[PDB]
RNA sequence: AGGAGGUAAAAAUGAA
RNA sequence: CGCUUACCACUUUGUGAUUCAUGACUGGGGCGAAGUCGUAACAAGGUAACCGUAGGGGAACCUGCGGUUGGAUCACCUCCU
RNA sequence: CGGCCGCAAGGUUAAAACUCAAAUGAAUUGACGGGGGCCCGCACAAGCGGUGGAGCAUGUGGUUUAAUUCGAUGCAACGCG
RNA sequence: CCCGCAGAAGAAGCACCGGCUAACUCCGUGCCAGCAGCCGCGGUAAUACGGAGGGUGCAAGCGUUAAUCGGAAUUACUGGG
RNA sequence: UAGCUAGUAGGUGGGGUAACGGCUCACCUAGGCGACGAUCCCUAGCUGGUCUGAGAGGAUGACCAGCCACACUGGAACUGA
């Protein structure tokens, strides 16, 4: 399989495509809904990043080496280093706003509101 | 007390430190503003109110709190810059001043429009 | 009334 | 008139002094929410707390030494002139 | 940070940026304490009989459906209305 | 400067109204949008948020921001610990 | 910011200018300044006054007036009262 951190790719959901400019010319794609969690499709599928193709098949081209083995890895490099580019999105965003938290705060407000009753005629 | 210490080191003086360090004196000032973004107040209140970062002439790169329902900024915008905290968000010290040159005034407001520089409507 | 020894056991949190 | 001498601005060089900006990375601090673990302090806070100092540890903190009170606690039971 | 001293750990003199609208002292009424004193109570002790182990009735939570109506839901709701 | 012609004809806005601080009701949105010099306001009866009407103040100016002194006996010589 | 200066402290003589003087040379003397702050670094035109303030003070020195300094940067001289 394809080694990513937490989704971890199952490899079958990789079209790598051998071509001449050689059979070191790889067009790789990726799928962008390939049994990623929930959301992991959600940021795969939409992206304001570069190499991002609008059908999610992504388009990365290995050229630049003559070697085979380098072009299958420098491609994969520039996967999970690109899966991070989109799991990014403003580096910490959900963003996750508690419910439970915010009864406690509300008491705290009727708490000062108990004790703005002070002085006057 | 002393005196004959006082003659020897006078009494001395406070420092005169202002709560607006956006330039001496300058009761407003240019900026080119990036990064309009939205925050939570503290504790005590909570609203997702709207802010902007912001980039003077003479350097500094302090943030400014765009008040008003609804505002007309985008990513560059130039912007004009007044005194004044709003207590509510920790780490501000400036208010936009609604109205001036790329800051339209509110939509719709009759009661207080002079703050929000909108035009009166003569129709 | 002065004065001498002496008798006591593990156990968090409620969210800044 | 021309020639020659000393003083000199500027320039170049070497050479340090001082300060203003800038710097991959890194340190500690403030603020914000309170999600993770823990529960140190306030009652004797469940081992009294704190100060100085050294060591140790994921964290509050723990331990040793000396000091201070900004510490609590003298309740009952067998006994004698 | 710098100066000075120190073998070293550091010591001494001594800022600002930033951030809050509070921090703090004594004392007062209560509250609470794995503080003390006096006193009470099927609180426990000394004894009797039950639940939870079985079947069934009833109530609630949950679940399925077109409905399985509403409220109550630590003690002080659950054969309650 | 003075006189005459002449239709009231050509000429009023701005902040604020919970308290500090003179001055109130209603509607809409419901810790959302937003308000704010200080304390704070808002979870479907908000005098504080937006609108409407009325009202308080000043007035061809009215408010925000910036700066100075005073209030500040919060550098106290006058006048502190 | 703790020591600072070596025509630098002074004398004699020459020279020099409208005029006194290390203003400038030769020789000799070894002093001068400094904690009531010398030197160093930073900031700044000064005053009459302006504004505030009960006063003492504090901020400030744009406009009107007086003084000083500069004329693109720096150096020198001439002409001329």
């Amino acid at each position: 399989i394809v080694i990513s951190r937490h989704v971890a790719i199952p490899d079958g959901e990789l079209e790598i495509t051998a071509i001449r400019a050689s059979t070191a010319i790889h067009l790789r794609f990726d799928i962008r809904a390939s049994s990623l969690p929930e959301y992991y499709k959600e940021r795969l599928l939409a992206a304001s990043h570069h190499l991002i193709s609008s059908d999610g098949v992504i388009v990365i081209k290995a050229q630049e080496y003559r070697s085979q083995e380098l072009n299958r890895e420098a491609a994969l490099a520039r996967l999970v280093a690109m899966i991070k580019e989109l799991t990014t999105e403003k580096k910490a965003r959900r963003p996750t706003r508690p419910t439970r938290a915010s009864k406690e705060r509300r008491l705290a407000s009727k708490a000062q509101k108990s004790s703005v009753k002070a002085m006057r005629g | 007390a002393t005196v004959n210490q006082l003659v020897r080191k006078p009494r001395a003086r406070k420092v005169a430190k202002s709560n607006v360090p956006a330039l001496e004196a300058c009761p407003q000032k240019r900026g080119v503003c990036t990064r309009v973004y939205t925050t939570t107040p503290k504790k005590p209140n909570s609203a997702l109110r709207k802010v902007c970062r912001v980039r003077l002439t003479n350097g500094f790169e302090v943030t400014s709190y765009i008040g008003g329902e609804g505002h007309n900024l985008q990513e560059h915008s130039v912007i004009l810059i007044r005194g004044g905290r709003v207590k509510d968000l920790p780490g501000v010290r400036y208010h936009t001043v609604r109205g001036a040159l790329d800051c339209s005034g509110v939509k719709d407001r009759k009661q207080a429009r002079s703050k929000y520089g909108v035009k009166r409507p003569k129709a």
